[PDB]
RNA sequence: AGUAGUAACAAGAGCAUUCUGCU
């Protein structure tokens, strides 16, 4: 029983009428648009309302599950969720002594994708905690606004070309009629099928994954130096206005 | 000893210190009540301003229409609408003639952009006026509900997929006499309230299905909803601003494309640039017009603001634009770019949420709308409403006032900036052939001018050629807000040049506060805001430090994350202090789990979990980094592993409204987002990469679950009796699709 | 035609061809053809692939009447683009087949092979051979039928039994003679964008023109064949010698000076006291509650014996007073008696009097206030205009001294790496030693306190009548914890719905101040006298009376909201002192942060004595641009706003003068109309339009 | 009364560009 399960989730809907109607009427083009429908009031200001919901007990909204994850009082009596009033749906309203004794009492588990998944924010700082830094040297600054390569990406890849080996890695069936056309692209195709053949991840997350090892971004900036991509992950730090700091990146 | 801090000025130059002059520190002034009143005055406004017009009925939707080009040449320093077709035209000529190619270039970028632009794009932007709502929906809600009005009647082009044929049924539309809108209405009953013991008339906003006219629908498309703008600085007293519908966004859309890659390559245009390229735009128009061809060259400088910008373009100029920059292209894309422009010349304005009323005797007051104000007596009214009302009664139709000329603020915001820097640059030293010549900076309503001369009766002489050219196409210099002074100081959209030296004071120094998310989210918008003021905002070093221990002490208070060896004793400092005392090497705990904190100016773009990876125990990083965690949305496949921290959790939402069952309305959102979710699961590429398709959403997951069993039976899991099941439901699925 | 296909065809197949058809983006009235030769090809792919099951051994058993066996052919011709190729991709993935490179119109699991069907009407070996060629290399089994009656397939063979051919043959040939019958037999066989407007956009076209044309082709073909005939030139003769922008030359030796308006004075509209505030103070505190605010206050409260009977010193003039005195006793006799964390007061008929319940007009709706004959409109009127009074230049020399506590307690910052890390950390340390004891932190932490604990009582008590006590909590010189009360606020009701519904307060402030002294200042307060208290010094030790300001007032989430970020005051008066330094040195081209810092002379200008200028050192004049901060954060109008933005004109202006570059305005009396506009009543804005004139008469003196 | 300022709030549609602890 694999695909019974959604089949009969889909039939329990067009079971209902105004979700046949919608089905059937909004096409896959459409449903690029009805996922952004939104039909509420709009909180004008998060950061407020951040400030006097954080001095409520409960502001957190997590799954039932946490019913059985962690207890309903702390050690030193702090109550970590409550129901809703006349609410049995899968979610209750949490305390953040509960995300606290998450943290501090909960179960261990293994942690060796999260350098995985995020390997180009441990290579910034890897890259940082090794950088070696000059004086600064103050005269005035001229900075010209550059298409700099913020994320550099991989060698005779696109970022035409990283993204069609990326949705022919983690999503094969779902390309369409794009084909892959470099020598290198399948030997890199074959080595990411092999690299994440036992991943109990979500494919988005490793789609992100190839993405921000892959895919070249480039993005407009004022720039007075050097316009390699490693200055334009320090140019908050390296150039100012009147000012600008020499920073050798370590490696 | 009295305190003056001007005098500081004394010792330092005023552009030294510019940023005592901004008192950008306290609450920026709102506005209360309606937006009717700056909506009728910005009307009588622009049609006083064009009276000398001709005026005329629109032969579609009955509203007197006001035609002020081609009109009577002024005869004063008042604000003028009177723009000559033949100086616009001349201008756009010197235009082309001084860039050539650049209309042909830009023509041809905007046929290719027209041809490969989805309806999608118009789900983006800022919210939306709601034609079958009155009201301003977001963009994506308001792109749905005209789709889904004009799926009901016979247009259907929209379902190809493209922009342009969603534009052709928004033209086509206009001739059905019978447009049936399904709309929102209201029922009400007096409920007692358990919590006072007060009556209280409490509303169930529902659904319902009205008919239109052909030109109930065509004021519906035609109309702007105006509202006050608020948090707006600068200014004593307050403006309304507009909204556009959604029969226009597209046309508005491609307008400004083909005029935003116009003034991509004009190098006199402050769009649309950032702040260092606008600098980079002061030291060029500084450097081009200081060469000294001979000894004794008077080069001046006029800081200046138009006056009454957008109550002076008529959209007939931007016609007569539109047509004359797009010279020898092919007729469909000359008439599609011509549609927004008569859109907003047969346009009309929303006349706001109409007023507050007060009766002393009975103690109450009501809100009138803004349609019950042509049918109440004039004598309820105070001395300046009744003059704004009987001042635009003549200009009524069906609860919106005519605005025919003029522009509202923000529309067409970078085809004013074509017309302002052609005639920048009609002042040229080999096409003026007089003693004197010009260049500027032309942003969407504010300039700087450089005119060169050899005495200043030939700068004077430029000032007034300028001015008059400017008075010719529509535009009024404000002389009691521009200033001419020698070359060298001036200011441009608050940018001030000294000498080669420019203050970026255009944008207002942000909170540097807790943005509102999660704990996780918040920390990293924090850093990611304080790294963008460094660079593109231009903060100081020592100021964004400042800024990184005010962060941290906000969003230390907001989240009641204080350190686990402070004295205070917030709701969360006991299960903070117990993590804090039995954590071996604490320089690795989160700010959110009581640690320190482990920013500075050269690490802000590192995320706080991977800065402190290296520091943390291995079983806090375990607990915290759980990929089974409560907090954190768990999608089925079991579930995945979270790869999001236990702080990224979800707060608890409150959409509710006094007094108001949005029980009929509210349910089509959760209807969307279950069929999004079904699909998801069906095709699960959903969510990285939009699908492209034209099919339905439920023949498509059919196509997709008949494959999907006949792939797993023939390799494996799925046995026959299950491949007959899913086949079998298949096909019970169609057949209520048939019958449904 | 369409309808010799809506005839013989299957509905199912008129049903895919439609579909193919509104795939590509057409009507059946321009191609019909296009119809007739999908539908047949959509048949005959049918055709192909009716009737033909694979059982659960595996072998080809074509029945009639599914529950026992499954299909041979998967068709892929008749969906949709990304649906077939789809259907392509997932049956690729699984048997390793290369994809090719169109679409295929059926697969076989039996042969495991695509097969391209393709229904012509000219000769079968050319259009094979073409197909051949087209799919050269691709494991593809082509199979070619057409109406002249033969079937050619790849190598010959037939994956198909000879009756179901037959059966098709047969179906091509009643197709051909169907044709042949109608007149549509030899009509089918040899066979930009679009933007047009729709007559009511046509007519809305001819409506949206320049008053010399009636038609929008009339103009477009004017403007697409227009030359220019110096037409600028002539409109330029043509026009009027009064609209000209006449240079009137600019010298600050000669202008006048700002109007400032005349009346009564300004009073204060301050949400706290600022230098008239007195507070109960508890060193180190540890007293059960400790940090609770409630607490705190009643240990700051114990700490002053010598109350008395509350008599009203200072009446105020517009409210009944002895509701004042009222409220303060059942304040003062509620916090006695409290039991818990928070303090809810009785709504008695004076506190529904001072927090203003009941003054709001019942809202209702229209319909059913249309038979109301009083309904009169909501007067809109503009400020009354206020004199300036001396108590606001009083108040910013009081906010600019220092005192004896260290009010901001910033928290940490990471180790210091970079040589641009130790410079901004120099830099920061500076500003923050000269500018954390000032007057300005203590009233930017009231403020921080006072609207982050209104924000919290007025969104968790919306129906109670809170009492809030104004707490700080400061440090000493030898780094002792200090915890001060100014007062208390009782609460309204806080319903707040939009950003600027108003929440009504009532403010009772702590003060030694006399205030009949300065009257003109309390307009709003009712001031009572509640106690004594013996002032000490180092000769003089005196009893003199401690007085209470009552008053009501009222805020909004808009200004709580900005009263709780007034440490962005701090950051403001550090990005203007840094960016001089990031003058000098876009100069003299070294760290300015030392010569800045240490050379504590007495060289900035920032006083008017009666003997002149008065100049302070850079700390004085930290601590004056923080206290100016402070006060555009507390006096925040629309009125500053105003004159800042018109007044910047002048100040540029006169330094384009004192950099002798000739400045010039085109009309100097509507800037300075525009200017006196916006100075109307609040005290800040005229303290400032005052300090305009006296920087004015400065920069005169300076010059003669 | 008070906030406030071209029109509103001072509860009974928000018509958008059981809690409150900041050294």
């Amino acid at each position: 029983g694999s695909g019974m399960e959604r089949i009969k989730e889909l039939m329990e809907m067009v079971k209902n009428s105004r979700m046949r109607e919608i089905l059937t009427t909004t096409s896959v083009d459409h449903m690029a648009v009805i996922k952004k429908y939104t039909s509420g009031r709009q909180e004008k200001n998060p950061a407020l309302r951040m400030k006097w919901m954080m001095a409520m007990k409960y502001p957190i909204s997590a799954s039932s599950r946490i019913r059985e994850m962690i207890p309903e009082k702390d050690e030193d009596g702090n109550t970590l969720w409550t129901n809703t009033k006349d609410a049995g749906s899968n979610r209750v309203l949490v305390s953040p002594n509960a995300v606290t004794w998450w943290n501090r009492a909960g179960p261990v588990s293994d942690v060796v994708h999260y350098p995985r998944v995020y390997k180009m924010y441990f290579d910034r700082l890897e890259r940082l905690t090794h950088g070696t830094f000059g004086p600064v040297k103050f005269y005035n600054q001229v900075k010209v606004r550059k298409r700099v390569d913020i994320n550099p990406g991989h060698k005779d890849l696109t970022s035409r070309e990283a993204q069609e080996v990326i949705m022919e890695v983690v999503f094969p069936n779902e390309v369409g009629a794009r084909t892959l056309s470099s020598d290198a692209q399948l030997t890199i195709t074959k080595e990411k099928k092999e690299e994440l053949k036992n991943c109990k991840i979500s494919p988005i997350m490793v789609a992100y994954m190839l993405e921000r090892e892959l895919v070249r971004r480039t993005r407009f900036l004022p720039i007075a130096g050097a316009t390699s991509s490693t200055y334009v992950e320090v140019l908050h730090l390296t150039q100012g206005t009147c000012w600008e700091q020499q920073y050798t990146p370590g490696g | 000893m009295d305190v003056n801090p001007m005098l500081i000025f004394l010792k330092v130059p005023v552009q030294n210190a510019i940023s005592t002059t901004f008192p950008y520190t306290g609450d920026p002034p709102y506005s209360h009540g309606t937006g009717t009143g700056y909506t009728m005055d910005t009307v009588i406004r622009t049609h006083d301003y064009s009276s000398r017009g001709i005026w005329k009925t629109n032969s579609e939707t009955g509203a007197q229409q006001l035609n002020p080009i081609d009109g009577p040449l002024p005869e004063d320093n008042e604000p003028s609408g009177y723009a000559q077709t033949d100086c616009v035209l001349e201008l756009i000529e010197g235009l082309d003639r001084s860039h050539p190619g650049l209309f042909e270039t830009a023509c041809q970028e905007t046929i290719d952009a027209i041809q490969q632009t989805r309806v999608d794009k118009l789900t983006q932007g800022r919210q939306t006026y709601d034609w079958t709502l009155n009201r301003n929906q977001p963009a994506a809600t308001a792109l749905a509900n005209t789709i889904e009005v004009f799926r009901k009647n016979g247009y259907k082009l929209n379902e190809s997929g493209r922009l342009i044929d969603f534009l052709k049924d928004v033209l086509l539309s206009f001739e059905n006499d019978s447009m049936e809108v399904t709309t929102h209405f209201q029922k009400k009953k007096r409920i007692r309230d358990n919590h006072s013991k007060k009556m209280i008339t409490q509303r169930t906003i529902g659904k319902k299905r009205v008919k239109l006219t052909k030109k109930n629908y065509l004021i519906r498309a035609l109309t702007l909803n105006t509202m006050t703008k608020d948090a707006e600085r600068g200014k004593l007293k307050r403006r309304a601003i507009a909204t556009p519908g959604m029969q226009i966004r597209g046309f508005v859309y491609f307008v400004e494309l083909l005029a935003r890659n116009i003034c991509e390559r004009l190098e006199q245009s402050g769009l649309p640039v950032g702040g260092n390229e606008k600098k980079a735009k002061l030291a060029n128009v500084i450097k081009k017009m200081m060469a000294k061809s001979t000894d004794e060259e008077l080069s001046y400088t006029i800081t200046g603001d138009n006056t009454k910008w957008n109550e002076n373009q008529n959209p007939r100029i931007f016609l007569a634009m539109v047509l004359r920059i797009t010279a020898g292209q092919p007729e469909w894309f000359r008439d599609l770019l011509a549609v927004a422009p008569i859109m907003f010349s047969n346009k009309v304005a929303r006349l706001g949420r109409g007023y507050m009323f007060e009766s002393k005797s009975m103690h109450l007051r009501t809100q009138i709308s803004a349609e019950n104000l042509s049918d109440i007596n004039l004598r309820y009214f105070n001395e300046d409403t009744k003059k704004k009302i009987e001042k635009i009664r003549h200009l009524m139709v069906e609860g919106t006032a005519s605005l025919s000329p003029g522009m509202m603020m923000g529309m067409f915001n970078m085809l004013s900036t074509v017309l302002g820097v052609s005639v920048l640059n009609l002042g040229q030293r080999e096409i003026l052939k007089r003693t004197y010549w010009w260049d500027g900076l032309q942003s969407s309503d504010d300039f700087a001018l450089i005119i060169n001369g050899h005495f200043k009766e030939d700068i004077q002489q430029g000032v007034n050629h300028f001015y008059r050219t400017c008075k010719l196409v529509g535009i009024n210099m404000s002389q009691k807000k521009s200033y001419i002074n020698k070359t060298g100081t001036f200011e441009f959209t608050s940018f001030f040049y000294r000498y080669g030296f420019v203050a970026n004071f255009s944008m207002e120094l942000p909170s540097f506060g807790v943005a509102g998310n999660n704990e996780s989210a918040d920390m990293s918008i924090g850093t990611t805001v304080i790294k963008t003021n460094m660079i593109n905002n231009d903060l100081g070093p020592a100021t964004a430090q400042m800024a990184i221990q005010l962060f941290i002490k906000d969003y230390r208070y907001t989240y009641r994350c204080h350190r686990g060896d402070t004295n205070l004793e917030t709701r969360r400092t006991k299960s903070i202090k117990r993590l804090w005392t039995e954590t071996i090497s604490k320089a690795g705990l989160l700010v959110a789990d009581g640690g320190p904190n482990p920013y500075n100016l050269r690490n802000l773009h590192i995320p706080e979990v991977c800065l402190k990876w290296s520091l943390m125990d291995p079983d806090y990083r375990g607990r915290l980094c759980n990929p089974n965690n409560p907090f954190v949305h768990h999608m089925e496949v079991l579930e995945y592993d979270a790869v999001a921290t236990t702080h990224s959790w979800t707060p608890k939402r409150n959409r509710s409204i006094l007094n108001t069952n949005q029980r009929g309305i509210l349910e089509d959102e959760r209807i969307y987002q279950k069929c999004c979710q079904v699909f998801e699961k069906f095709f699960p590429s959903s969510t990285y990469r939009r699908p492209i398709g034209m099919a339905s959403m439920l023949d498509a997951m059919l196509s997709r679950a008949r494959i999907d069993a006949r792939i797993d039976l023939e390799s494996g899991r799925i046995s026959s009796q299950d491949f007959s099941e899913i086949t079998n439901t298949c096909k019970a699925i169609e057949a209520l699709k048939r019958q449904g | 035609m369409e309808n010799f296909v809506r005839t013989n065809f299957n509905p199912m197949i008129l049903e895919r061809a439609e579909k193919t058809m509104k795939e590509y983006g057409e009507n059946p009235q321009n191609e019909g053809n296009k119809f007739a030769a999908i539908s047949t090809h959509m048949e005959v792919c049918f055709m192909y692939s009716d009737f033909h099951f694979i059982d659960l051994e595996g072998n080809t058993i074509v029945k009639e009447n599914n529950a026992m066996l499954k299909h041979r052919f998967e068709i892929i011709e008749g969906q949709e683009r990304n649906i077939a190729w789809t259907i392509v991709n997932s049956i690729c993935n699984m048997t390793e087949n290369s994809k090719p490179r169109f679409l295929p119109d059926l697969y076989d699991y039996k042969t495991n092979k695509f097969i391209e069907i393709g229904v012509t009407r000219r000769k079968v070996e050319d259009y094979y051979y073409e197909a051949a060629s087209k799919l050269k290399g691709e494991n593809v089994y082509i199979h070619i039928f057409s109406f002249d009656g033969e079937e050619m397939a790849t190598d010959d063979e037939y994956i198909l039994d000879e009756e179901s051919r037959a059966r098709i043959k047969t179906r091509l040939f009643v197709l051909r003679q169907e044709l042949a019958t109608a007149g549509l037999w030899d009509s089918f066989r040899q066979s930009e964008e679009e933007f047009s407007y729709p007559p009511t956009f046509q007519r809305l076209a001819n409506q949206s023109l320049p008053p010399s044309f009636k038609d929008y082709h009339q103009f477009k073909a004017y403007v697409s064949s227009f030359k220019a005939n110096g037409n600028i030139e002539a409109k330029l003769g043509a026009m009027s010698e009064k609209v000209n922008a006449q240079i009137e030359s600019f010298d600050p030796r000669t202008i006048r000076e700002l109007e400032l308006p005349e009346g009564k004075f300004c009073t204060q509209r301050s949400k706290f006291l600022l230098m008239d505030a007195m507070k109960l103070s508890v060193l180190n505190p540890a007293h059960e509650g400790e940090g609770i605010p409630m607490k705190d206050a009643k240990a700051c409260l114990d700490t002053f014996w010598g109350w008395k009977k509350a008599t009203i010193i200072k009446k105020h003039e517009k409210g009944v007073n002895t509701n004042y005195l009222m409220i303060w006793e059942q304040l003062l006799e509620s916090i006695k008696e409290m039991e818990g964390k928070f303090l809810n007061l009785k709504k008695t008929n004076h506190l529904k009097w001072g927090l203003g319940e009941g003054q709001a007009p019942e809202k209702m709706d229209f319909e059913d206030c249309k038979e109301v004959p009083d309904l009169f409109q909501y007067k809109s009127e503009p400020p009354e205009k206020r004199k300036l009074a001396s108590w606001i230049q009083s108040e910013f020399n009081k906010a600019s001294e220092l005192t004896n506590s260290n009010w901001i307690e910033f928290d940490e910052l990471g180790n210091d790496v970079a040589p641009i890390e130790h410079i901004a950390s120099r830099r920061r340390n500076f500003f923050t030693a000269e500018v954390s004891q000032c007057r300005a932190s203590e009233y930017i932490m009231k403020a921080v306190y006072i609207n982050t604990a209104l924000l919290n009582s007025s969104c968790t008590a919306m129906e109670e009548y809170q009492v809030i006590p104004i707490i700080t909590k400061c440090r000493d010189t030898s780094g002792q914890r200090r915890t001060n009360l100014y007062g208390f606020i009782i609460k309204g009701r806080s319903h707040l719905r939009n950003d600027t519904d108003v929440v009504n307060f009532i403010s009772l402030e702590f003060s030694l101040t006399d205030p009949r002294n300065e009257i003109h200042k309390w307009e709003k307060y009712c001031v009572l006298e509640i106690g004594d208290m013996e002032i000490r010094t180092s000769i003089s030790t005196i009893m003199k009376p401690v007085y209470l300001y009552v008053r009501t007032n009222g805020t909004s989430k808009i200004k709580m909201k900005w009263g709780m970020e007034m440490r962005r005051c701090l950051l403001q008066s550090l990005q203007q002192v840094e960016s001089m330094i990031e003058a000098e040195s876009a100069v003299k081209e070294k760290d300015m942060t030392e010569p800045f810092f240490r050379n504590r002379e007495n060289d900035w200008p920032i006083g008017e004595s009666p003997q002149g200028i008065e100049k302070g050192t850079i700390g004085k004049v930290c601590r004056v641009l923080l206290a100016k901060s402070v006060f555009n954060s507390i006096y925040a109008s629309a009125q500053l706003e105003g004159f800042s933005a018109e007044s910047r004109k002048l100040l540029l202006l006169i330094q384009a003068f004192r950099d002798n570059l000739d400045p010039g305005t085109f009309d100097l009396k509507g800037l300075y109309e525009a200017i006196e506009e916006c100075i109307i009543n609040d005290p800040w804005v005229l303290l400032n339009a005052s300090w305009f004139n006296s920087f004015l008469k400065a920069v005169q003196l300076s010059m003669g």
